[PDB]
C-alpha cells in the first residue's frame, strides 16, 4: 500500500493492563492514559491539529476485557508463551564529547507486554530526564518499546539499559560507552 | 511472578492506496498472537481465521447492524481519520543530517572503514550510495539497515569497507522525499 | 478535527 493507520488495543490478565493507541506506518500517533483518561499525543504538535475523546477508549478496553474472558475459556485456559525481547542500545546522533545526545534503548519482538527497564550509569539507576513509550504493535503481533536517556558524552561514564522480562532467565544488560 | 498470562488484542486497520482513492479496512481480533476472526472490507463479512473464531463470525454475520457498521468503516472511519491526521503524518517531511567519518574494524588498525551516518529523517524510505572520485562503489558496502528511533525520526549508518588514500575524494550521496536533489557530503583523507 | 475510534465488537459468551 501507501500508508496504514492502525488502532491497536490490548488487555492482559491477570495484570489487568489495557492499552489503546493509534499507529501510522509504525509510529505512534497517540495513546490514551487509561488512569487519567487523557489523550497523550506522541509529538506535542499533533494535539494542536487534532483531538481525541479519551473517554471513548475505556469502553473498548472494557469490551476487550470481556472478550478475553470468553477467549480464555474457548482455549481451555491456554496461556501465552513468553517471547523474550531483543534489546539494542544506540545514540540518536553521532557522539562527540560534551555535546548533548540521547541514548535509545530499543526493546523489540517480545510478549507479553510487560517489562521492567532501567537505565544504569556507572552501575547506578538513573531517573533524571528519562522517558519511554508505551508498548507498540508489531505486524507479527508481538510488541516493541523505546526508552530514552538524554546525556552529556564523557570518557568517564558508562551506561547500560537493563531489561527484565518473564521470557528471560536473567536481566538483559546492553552496554554503551564512548568510542 | 510465574502466573500464566492471557492476552487479547484488537487491531482496526485502515490501508490507503493513492491517497484515499482506494481504501481497505480490517477489523482483526487476536488471542495472544493468534488472529482468530477478521472483517475484511474486500469481503464484507466476518471470517473465522481459526476454529477459535467460528462462534464470533457466525453470530456477528447474523447481525445486519454490525455488518453495515463495518461495511461503512472505509468511509466513516478510515477516510475520516486520514483527513484528520494527513497534514502531520502523510505530509510529514524531515530532512536527514549527514555526517561522514573514518573508522577502524579493530582498534589498532589504520582506517579501513568510512561511515556515512544519516540521522533524523522522516519518512523512512531513503537511498544512500557511496562514491570514490565520482564513481559509485558497490563492493564492500554494509549498513545498520533502517533504524526507527520511536519518535517519528529514522537513522541509518552505511559503511564502505575501504582504506582511504591521500588524493581520493569520497562522497556519500543521500536521496530522500524531503530533498529536491541528492544531498552529498564529501570526505578526504587529508581534508 | 476529531479522530474517530472504531468500536470493538463483543464476542459470543
Ligand atoms: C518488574 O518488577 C516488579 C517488582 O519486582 C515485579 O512485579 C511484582 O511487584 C510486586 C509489588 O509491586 C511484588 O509483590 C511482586 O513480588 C513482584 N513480582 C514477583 C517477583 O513476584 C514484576 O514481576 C517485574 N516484571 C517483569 C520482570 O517483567
Ligand atoms: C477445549 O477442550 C474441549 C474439550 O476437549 C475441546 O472440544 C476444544 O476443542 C478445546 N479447545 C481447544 C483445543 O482450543
Ligand atoms: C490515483 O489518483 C489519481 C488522482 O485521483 C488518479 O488519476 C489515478 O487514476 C488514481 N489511481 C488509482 C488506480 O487509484
Amino acid at each position: 500500500e501507501e500508508h496504514v493507520i492502525i488502532q491497536a488495543e490490548f488487555y492482559l490478565n491477570p495484570d489487568q493492563s489495557g492499552e489503546f493507541m493509534f499507529d501510522f506506518d509504525g509510529d505512534e500517533i497517540f495513546h490514551v492514559d487509561m488512569a487519567k483518561k487523557e489523550t497523550v499525543w506522541r509529538l506535542e504538535e499533533f494535539g494542536r491539529f487534532a483531538s481525541f475523546e479519551a473517554q471513548g477508549a475505556l469502553a473498548n478496553i472494557a469490551v476487550d476485557k470481556a472478550n478475553l474472558e470468553i477467549m480464555t475459556k474457548r482455549s481451555n485456559y491456554t496461556p501465552i508463551t513468553n517471547v523474550p525481547p531483543e534489546v539494542t542500545v544506540l545514540t540518536n546522533s553521532p557522539v562527540e564529547l560534551r555535546e548533548p545526545n540521547v541514548l535509545i534503548c530499543f526493546i523489540d519482538k517480545f510478549t507479553p507486554p510487560v517489562v521492567n527497564v532501567t537505565w544504569l550509569r556507572n552501575g547506578k539507576p538513573v531517573t533524571t530526564g528519562v522517558s519511554e513509550t508505551v508498548f507498540l504493535p508489531r505486524e507479527d503481533h508481538l510488541f516493541r518499546k523505546f526508552h530514552y536517556l538524554p546525556f552529556l558524552p564523557s570518557t568517564e561514564d558508562v551506561y547500560d539499559c537493563r531489561v527484565e522480562h518473564w521470557g528471560l532467565d536473567e536481566p538483559l544488560l546492553k552496554h554503551w560507552e564512548f568510542d | 511472578d510465574t502466573r500464566p498470562r492471557f492476552l487479547e488484542q484488537v487491531k482496526h486497520e485502515c490501508h490507503f492506496f493513492n491517497g484515499t482513492e482506494r481504501v481497505r479496512f480490517l477489523d482483526r481480533y487476536f488471542y495472544h498472537q493468534e488472529e482468530y476472526v477478521r472483517f475484511d472490507s474486500d469481503v464484507g463479512e466476518y471470517r473465522a481465521v481459526t476454529e477459535l473464531g467460528r462462534p464470533d463470525a457466525e453470530y456477528w454475520n447474523s447481525q445486519k447492524d454490525i455488518l453495515e457498521d463495518e461495511r461503512a468503516a472505509v468511509d466513516t472511519y478510515c477516510r475520516h481519520n486520514y483527513g484528520v491526521v494527513e497534514s502531520f503524518t502523510v505530509q510529514r517531511r524531515v530532512y536527514p543530517e549527514v555526517t561522514v567519518y573514518p573508522a577502524k574494524t579493530q582498534p589498532l588498525q589504520h582506517h579501513n572503514l568510512l561511515v556515512c551516518s544519516v540521522n533524523g529523517f522522516y519518512p523512512g524510505s531513503i537511498e544512500v550510495r557511496w562514491f570514490r572520485n565520482g564513481q559509485e562503489e558497490k563492493t564492500g558496502v554494509v549498513s545498520t539497515g533502517l533504524i526507527q528511533n520511536g519518535d517519528w525520526t529514522f537513522q541509518t549508518l552505511v559503511m564502505l569497507e575501504t582504506v582511504p588514500r591521500s588524493g581520493e575524494v569520497y562522497t556519500c550521496q543521500v536521496e530522500h522525499p524531503s530533498l529536491t536533489s541528492p544531498l552529498t557530503v564529501e570526505w578526504r583523507a587529508t581534508g | 478535527s476529531a479522530v474517530r475510534l472504531r468500536s470493538s465488537v463483543p464476542g459470543v459468551r
